[PDB]
């Protein structure tokens, strides 16, 4: 199988200045009939993929003149002159010369923003959760750039590993942040057996760790 | 012109076998110089290229790491194209899309995707959510726990769709047990918290369960 | 895509 080598994995741009995006095959993708069998894509979030340009340096129908495509043999280069805010997503590039048609791994394309801090906030588990025998405790870090952050649970000042999930949004398209939430689940009897509960919140943009937590009843 | 419909199951349980329709709106199947695909993509996984068929030869393709279980047919009585695979696994949950292509740039600048199927493998029967407020113990930040639920997916808006500004839902997590859970917040101006009332609606439309909840503090 | 190789 012919593989397909994506890079960079993530790029962040600011509005109006190009983007490249660099694809490499294990193997040469010249047919015997003179053409050269790859292709770009964009696929948004939540939709399926957009052809953008074949064979190597063709549009598609209704792509415009800001994509453009380069490049030969093994090495490629999707280049956007101007990225604007309707070119977010995830781009691929696919060979079609040989069986089975193979995808590189994507790349990310995000638009660079200010280094914004989280506002950090803890929701206390209601009764009804206590009642239904298993309950979530939720932190959630809303609006901060960039993506990467850290959250520490503690429980009664003790670090807690384990029963706790992260789900992150999609870029935000008005301000270009990112909201994140941390679920700690855990019984109603575990719950009930400890007294405080934090979060803690680590950032870039942060001069230091944030603490937001609560005393159990 | 030409649009692929796609449709199938979205839930199948191990071991059984996934049937998915590609329906040709606007055309014929038989139109030579098209290559027919089924392509999928795991949750947040990036692209596969199951197999495909060339009109114009009847030569069928498939991946080698599927080739054993995969069937991929033309089916000119019901102007469709349709795949099957016998014994899946969890494995095999993705979002599936067919596409045609155009094999010369001749018979076409820009091919065509269907808008794609999710595919959930799982014993788990279809269930809907549990939903609990969360509230806080300048501004402020309320939500609702989206628990339990089977399968994907769930629409959450808030008071009733009219408010949508700073709403971040996020994607869910799949838990030990089989079921999905997730979170939505919104901020508010705490000064409107006496006067405004905040109502998260819960849709899971594969079980007809609609929940709304009224958050407050 | 647009173009395949494989078929010829």
């Amino acid at each position: 199988d012919i593989v397909m080598t994506q890079t960079p994995l993530s790029l962040s741009v600011t509005p109006g200045e190009p983007a490249s995006i660099s694809c490499r095959s294990s193997q040469s993708l010249l047919h015997s009939n003179g053409h050269t069998y790859v292709h770009w894509y964009l696929q948004k979030a939540g939709q399926s993929p957009q052809l953008l340009i074949y064979e190597v340096s063709n549009r598609a129908s209704g792509v415009p003149d800001r994509f453009s495509g380069s490049g030969s043999g093994t090495d490629f280069t999707l280049k956007i002159s101007r990225v604007e805010a309707e070119d977010v997503g995830v781009y691929y590039c696919e060979q079609t010369l040989q069986i089975p048609f193979t995808f590189g791994g994507g790349t990310k394309v995000e638009i660079k923003r200010t280094v914004a801090a989280p506002s950090v906030f803890i929701f206390p588990p209601s009764e009804d959760q206590v009642k239904s025998g298993t309950v979530s405790v939720v932190c959630l870090l809303n609006n901060f750039y960039p993506r990467e952050a850290s959250v520490k649970w503690k429980v009664d000042g003790a670090l807690k590993t384990g029963n706790s999930q992260e789900s992150v949004t999609e870029q935000d398209s008005k301000d270009n942040t990112y909201s994140l939430s941390s679920t700690l689940t855990l019984s109603s009897t575990e719950y009930q057996s400890h007294k405080v509960y934090a979060c803690e919140v680590t950032h870039q943009g942060l001069s230091s760790p944030v603490t937001k937590s609560f005393n159990r009843g | 012109q030409v649009q692929l419909q796609e449709s199938g199951p979205g839930v199948v349980k191990p071991s059984e076998t996934l049937s998915l329709t590609c329906g040709v709106s606007g055309g014929t199947i038989s139109s030579s110089h098209f290559y027919w695909s089924w392509i999928r993509q795991p949750p947040g996984k990036g692209l596969e290229w199951i197999g495909g068929l060339y009109i114009n030869d009847e030569r069928i393709n498939y991946n080698p790491s599927l080739e054993s279980r995969v069937t991929i047919s033309k089916d000119t009585s019901q102007n469709q194209f349709a795949l099957k695979l016998t014994s899946v696994t969890a494995a095999d949950t993705a979002v599936y899309y067919c596409v045609r292509e155009p094999v010369i740039a001749a018979a076409g600048t820009v091919d065509v995707w269907g808008r794609g199927v999710l595919v959930t493998v799982s014993s788990a029967s279809t269930k809907g959510p549990s939903v609990f407020p969360l509230a806080p113990s300048s501004t402020a930040a309320l939500g609702c726990l989206v628990k339990d639920y089977f399968p994907e997916p769930v629409t959450v808006s808030w008071n009733s769709g009219s408010l949508t500004s700073g709403v971040h839902t996020f994607p869910a997590v799949l838990q030990s047990s089989g079921l999905y859970s997730l979170s939505s917040v919104v901020t508010v101006p705490s000064s409107s918290l006496g006067t405004q009332t905040y109502v998260c609606n819960v849709n899971h439309k594969p079980s007809n369960t609609k929940v709304d909840k009224r958050v407050e503090i | 895509a647009v173009g395949i190789g494989a078929v010829f």
